[PDB]
């Protein structure tokens, strides 16, 4: 109900006055709030809803408007209208992300999905949903091989959504295989890539960021040098819109991710020549102090170099590296420091991942080598490293033990929320050393809610929705409590703030609840921390740079749900009790885990055994030698099946072996009169009725019946003196009344 | 000592006194016809029918040297700067380059902005700026927003001015963000310009400058 959104929002106002028009007033203002979180939620429900609904093909499909109406607890309604009330642009960025979501919506595995299907399914009328539509069914890996005859189609209006989607998404689904038909149709669209002197033609600029990351996805491990060399002088080189020079954030963001991509998992050398300029370039553009600042060098592109610094050495353990990368902050708070304070963030996150063994647990790790060391103890700028510190580091901690589960890094990111929730979205004294001070809080107070949604993943715990909650409700900040183009910039400004406040609740909701909270992240394989730590990307602060590539955590989700079937029926059997034996995420030796049965094991890669243990079904253990592990053991499915004890009369000829505890035997009488409630009906009472029930006393008792030749006789005395058997008594009290008795 | 320390970069209940702020833009007042002692900190020209030129062009001067009288450092020529758009005829070097005669003129859409992106983190003072009422009425900037922050992503509302009558230099140091330093510390610093004084489309610009804090033979 809280994430939902096609459907009215419910909304609660402050309004802490008396006058009508300003109590109106803020209701609008809540209302223009209320219609941004609509528009951000695509997030939330894509993660909630990833493979429920499942295609009939034939069946149409159908994408729900966004309703962005948000309902007071007066009821009365008021309804946001674009452009008038909201940002134009964000509506349909809304729509896009919603259509992203329908598109990932449909399974993996589902079949029938051709060129022709989305046609089939196209409105007749391109628009964003559609685009997010098409994302995401090349997102899922539904668009293998589209046919060249309605590619056209889709693109030969100049709408970046769709183009944006289609790009994505197509390369999404081959995701490697360096096809020359579809590498072109990006190195048409990019303009740098263009041989030189052509004339411009007219490509939108997030356009261009949307072709550089789908070709760099599509170049996956392909550690491809005529394409990465040209990606490299992409990210320093200078782009052209609107026939003037510009330089782009966004852009080299986007080429940065882009290298580090078709790199990834290229530098754990100990090609390596290549390998190695390509790495001190890097590190050049990323360490260069420049007291004038160079046109065709800007600040904008560190953040790209840190991130393919980055993925080159992803799970490298290179200590040097990372050392160079780890900025320390003892030496540099004694300085005046240069550069992006945002690049900190960043490359002490680089540091951390690049030594894939010591991402401290502990807040000793987090708090490492920090100290205010200033009597003025107030919010002031000098002290912002030590947040985007806090902020870098936090973020590898939450990455690194992703859908894993743990306690005391729960605790840790708890008391770590707990502290910093009052100071957020607080304009107290308006003053930009403060102000810039709590914008970093409040991108801080993002990257805390996000990891710590992270690291408890498709649990849905309580306290961490109880916070994220918090997060998510009351737009806060200078209205409510706690010429004219520019009073359009300044709404403009905190409108976009309250947005980058909303995708970051939104995203932490979302993977709270997973797939219905049966899937889980995957931290295995290489490839997957790489869609991870790109798809968590904090660009929280205006204007959000990326935000299309938010919803990519899609690749690292799989199933790790476990349930019970039974075989002779063939039905599920559920809530019986399951012990696992785990590494416990460390090197100690074990711990009994007891869970019910529909849970979320760990990764298959540390368990070592299984056992089912329950009343009534035979008991099943599985020890997993290093000969096959549990993935292997499950790769045919994750769901194994148990087969039912038989209560039968034959079981118990004479004695019962089983022990018949008064418990258990009250406990099966009242459930049995309970169906009772909803006698010799039963054929084992008419087994019982005709005295037959011990099957080897009637046996002999019709071989005996009469002679008693050697041969038998010796027989029925071995019978009589075996070492283990049951009625042993009744048998040799049988041919002792055969042998002697009345005749 | 660890929990001690994260109460001090995190004050959780010290900080936050009633939570009451005004959340309105702060007004600032560059008229020359009164004289007080904050107003002569900020206008330095001295408060005075309207000078010719070449008294414009006089006067430009000793503002200068007044403003390099004083223990001062000028890194105007230290960063980066991007207009809005040329208009072919002057870029923004002759703006910067401390003559009267000369200025930049932009030429596009109304809001008119000036980037000015630093490479390093220089910690600045006092912001120079030099009008002229007279000598450039029909493009006289009438209404000035100054931001401020870190990047070009994290640009940030900072102060008002509204232009009335000013024929001389502009002196703006930066006292609300930090009581503590007296100073402003960013690496970037963005100017609007979104009108012009009675319904002006262009803006063109003196002078400009910045200023940061730290007998011989031939």
């Amino acid at each position: 109900s809280l994430l939902a959104y096609y459907r009215p929002t419910k909304t609660q106002f402050f309004t802490t006055k008396t006058e009508y028009a300003q109590i109106l007033a803020q209701k609008k203002y809540f209302a223009k709030i209320m219609a941004l979180r609509t528009c951000t939620n695509g997030v939330g429900w894509g993660a909630v809803a990833y493979a429920t609904e499942k295609p009939i093909s034939t069946q149409k499909w159908v994408i729900q408007p966004l309703n962005l109406i948000s309902v007071f607890p007066d009821d009365t309604k008021i309804t946001v209208k674009a452009p008038e009330d909201i940002a134009h642009d964000i509506v349909e960025w809304g729509q896009f992300h919603a259509g992203v979501s329908s598109g990932l919506r449909i399974s993996k595995k589902a079949t029938g999905i051709t060129g022709s299907w989305i046609a089939f399914n196209k409105p007749k009328e391109l628009d964003a949903y559609h685009g997010g539509f098409l994302l995401g069914l090349g997102l899922n890996g539904h668009l293998k091989n589209l046919e060249e005859w309605h590619i056209y189609n889709y693109l030969s209006p100049r709408n970046t959504h769709i183009s944006i989607g289609l790009l994505l998404g197509m390369s999404s689904s081959m995701k490697g295989s360096m096809d020359s038909k579809l590498i072109k149709v990006i190195s048409v669209h990019l303009v740098a890539f263009l041989p030189s002197g052509s004339s411009d033609l007219n490509i939108d600029l997030k356009l261009q960021t949307a072709g550089i990351i789908g070709m760099g996805m599509l170049y996956l491990n392909s550690r491809h040098k005529r394409m990465s060399d040209s990606i490299f002088a992409q990210l320093v080189s200078l782009l052209n819109v609107n026939d003037e020079m510009v330089a782009d954030e966004e852009y080299r963001l986007a080429a940065g991710i882009s290298l580090g991509l078709i790199n990834l998992g290229a530098g754990q050398t100990k090609q390596n020549v290549m390998y190695e300029d390509l790495t001190t370039k890097l590190l050049e553009i990323v360490t260069s102090t420049y007291d004038v600042e160079n046109d065709w060098i800007p600040e904008n592109s560190q953040i790209g170099a840190v991130i393919a610094i980055m993925f080159l050495f992803l799970k490298s353990n290179n200590f040097g590296i990372s050392n160079m990368l780890k900025v320390d902050l003892k030496e540099i708070l004694k300085a005046n420091i240069n550069t992006r304070p945002e690049l900190l963030m960043y490359r002490e996150w680089a540091s951390n991942m690049i030594l894939w063994e010591f991402i401290g647990d502990d807040l000793s790790f987090i708090m490492k080598d920090v100290d205010i060391g200033v009597k003025f103890s107030e919010l002031n700028t000098d002290l912002l490293p030590i947040y985007y510190t806090m902020a870098g580091r936090i973020l590898a901690m939450g990455i690194r033990f992703a859908s894993t589960g743990n306690l005391k890094i729960r605790n840790i990111l708890l008391s770590l929320v707990d502290k910093f929730l009052p100071l957020y979205q607080y304009p107290g004294k308006q003053n930009l050393d403060f102000r810039l001070t709590i914008s970093v809080i409040n991108v801080l107070t993002n990257v805390i809610v996000v990891s710590l949604s992270m690291v408890m993943c498709a649990s849905g715990d309580l306290e961490v929705l109880r916070r994220v909650k918090y997060l998510h409700e009351v737009a806060s900040g200078p209205y409510s409590d706690l010429s004219d183009p520019t009073a359009y910039l300044e709404d403009k400004k905190d409108i976009d703030d309250h947005y980058g406040k909303f995708i970051s609740t939104n995203l932490a909701l979302g993977f709270l609840f997973l797939g219905s909270g049966q899937y889980a992240l995957n931290t295995s394989t290489l490839e997957s921390i790489a869609f991870l730590s790109m798809s968590v990307l904090p660009t929280y602060t205006t204007p959000h740079p990326l935000q299309e590539l938010k919803h990519f955590w899609s690749m690292a989700v799989e199933p790790r749900c476990l349930v019970i079937k039974d075989i002779s029926t063939g039905d599920a059997v559920n809530n019986v009790p399951i012990e696992l034996v785990v590494e416990e995420d460390v090197e100690k030796e074990e711990v009994i885990r007891e869970i019910s049965t529909p849970c979320l094991l760990p990764d298959f890669s540390k368990i070592k055994s299984i056992r089912v243990k329950m009343h009534g079904y035979f008991p099943l253990e599985v020890n997993f030698t290093k000969d096959y592990s549990a993935s292997d053991f499950f790769s045919g499915g994750t769901i194994i099946y148990i087969q039912r004890k038989s209560e039968s009369v034959f079981e118990n000829k004479a004695s019962f072996r089983n022990v018949e505890d008064i418990h258990v035997a009250l406990k099966r009488k009242a459930a049995e009169s309970k169906n009772y409630s909803r006698g010799n009906t039963t054929s084992s009472q008419l087994v019982e009725s005709l005295g037959i029930q011990d099957l080897t006393m009637v046996e002999l008792d019709t071989l005996l019946s009469a002679a008693l030749t050697d041969s038998e006789s010796y027989n029925l005395g071995l019978l009589c003196s075996d070492k283990n058997s049951g009625d042993i008594l009744d048998c040799q009290l049988e041919l002792w009344y055969k042998s002697f008795g009345p005749h | 000592g660890i929990n001690k320390v994260l109460d001090h970069l995190a004050p959780s209940e010290l900080i936050k006194p009633v939570k009451s702020c005004h959340n309105k833009p702060s007004v600032l007042v560059l008229d020359d016809r009164i004289v007080d002692a904050a107003t002569k900190d900020l206008y330095v020209n001295g408060f005075q029918q309207n000078p010719t030129p070449e008294n414009l062009q006089h006067m430009f001067h000793q503002g200068i040297e007044i403003l390099d009288s004083a223990r001062m450092i000028n890194v105007t020529h230290l960063a980066l700067w991007k207009p809005s758009s040329f208009k072919l005829g002057n870029p923004v070097d002759f703006a910067l380059d401390d003559n009267y005669d000369t200025f930049w003129q932009s030429d596009g859409g109304q809001p008119h902005q000036l980037d000015i992106m630093f490479s390093k983190r220089m910690d600045i003072c006092v912001m120079a700026i030099f009008f002229s009422m007279i000598a450039d009425e029909s493009y006289a900037p009438s209404l000035v927003k100054v931001y401020a922050g870190h990047s070009p992503s994290d640009a940030r509302f900072y102060k008002m001015l509204e232009v009335r009558n000013v024929n001389g230099w502009v002196a703006l140091r930066f006292l609300d963000n930090r009581e503590d330093d007296q100073l402003l510390k960013c690496q970037f610093i963005r100017l609007l310009f979104p009108v012009n004084h009675e319904n002006g489309k262009d803006t063109h610009l003196r002078g400009i400058r910045l200023y940061v804090p730290s007998a011989i033979l031939r």
